[PDB]
């Protein structure tokens, strides 16, 4: 019942720079995810 | 071109745009300091002071009109998303009255619970 | 690190800019719903919606200052290019009376027979 | 379809019967101030720069000192930038103070 | 008494990530330098 969906794991990619203040390329991570739970799959114990 | 061969002529093409003007620099007056990455008001330039100044030094500020992490605000004050921020430079802190304050910011994420604020910084009015 | 060895101090170094301001997220409150590509004022920040939002929920404005195009205009009132627009938030459409609106743009090209407006949209002040 | 069409960098405007503007050049045209990127004349297309830019000028009245700072209105009848404060615009703060050779440098405004 | 510091002589670059429509790719130089003059050197002599 429990499905990981994924189309970009993850993708650092160089971003703009403000070439103007010599500001070097702004690194910054993305990642296209998901999940489906449920509740038939799983039982909650106390200790 | 001093002892050039012919007289040549020179024309210049006009240029307005001398920068693109997302920072400014300023000189500290006697009465005004500065450390890295704090607010300050310095000769009616409000931003984010990049650089340490204490006398008669040049340091720059950010205005960028992007969204600015702050804290440093007036603590007794309730700070919702969307309220306006102005600089008290008396205090220099951050307040939402607007008896004399310079209007520089409008609150993007309320006042947390240590005071912390993101606003967006505002054209330098 | 938990449980580490020897008791390492931690020093912050500051930061400010905290994101580019191109846009601001936001949460609906009751008697509102957002849909793409439309302007709406939600907690005192006027821009574009990105996403669809329905109730209680968070959506994203965009503020970028840029050139926009817009239908929902007051059609009885004509926008002639360089006339300040007002976002008359009972209407939730935009118009040229200051009485009590919210200054939000400037029109760059007048209303054309479609009402639809070119304007640069302001500092969310 | 997007709202946004395009950065705002740059608006277009059409010349009145009253109005002509050179390239590089501040004019107040259609409530909009800004550089002209074009030499336009009556009932011509130009294009204007609304950037928010720092900008050099020298087209100023030379009787007050344009100490940094100070905010920069402009005189659309003088054609002009001027520290008065009266019924002119507002368009720039200075960035760098008046040199000898009456040079400015200013950051300009959002058209408010 | 006079030492030349070259941590990077000149770079340029140039960029068009975020600029105006009207504006091409703009061109940008810097450089990282540094010189230590001295008095222990120089006398000065007039005609």
């Amino acid at each position: 019942g429990f499905k990981e969906l994924i189309k970009r794991d993850l993708t650092t990619e160089v971003g703009n720079a403000d070439l103007s203040k010599l500001v070097e390329n702004q690194i910054v991570g993305h990642c296209y995810r998901g999940a489906f739970a449920a509740v038939e799959e799983n039982v909650q114990e106390i200790s | 071109f001093k002892g050039q061969p012919t007289p040549s002529t020179i024309t210049q093409i006009t240029r307005a745009k001398i920068s693109d003007g997302k920072s400014v620099r300023v000189i500290l007056s006697e009465g005004e300091s500065t450390k890295t990455q704090q607010f300050y008001l310095i000769n009616g330039f409000f931003g984010v002071a990049m650089q340490d100044g204490e006398k008669g030094d040049e340091v720059t500020l950010q205005i960028e009109q992007a969204e600015y992490e702050t804290d440093n605000i007036v603590t007794s004050e309730a700070f919702e998303a969307g309220k306006l921020i102005y600089w008290d430079n008396t205090a220099k802190k951050f307040t939402t009255t607007s008896a004399s304050n310079r209007l520089v910011g409008r609150v993007t994420d309320g006042k947390d619970s240590n005071n912390v604020i993101w606003f967006i910084l505002l054209p330098q009015q």
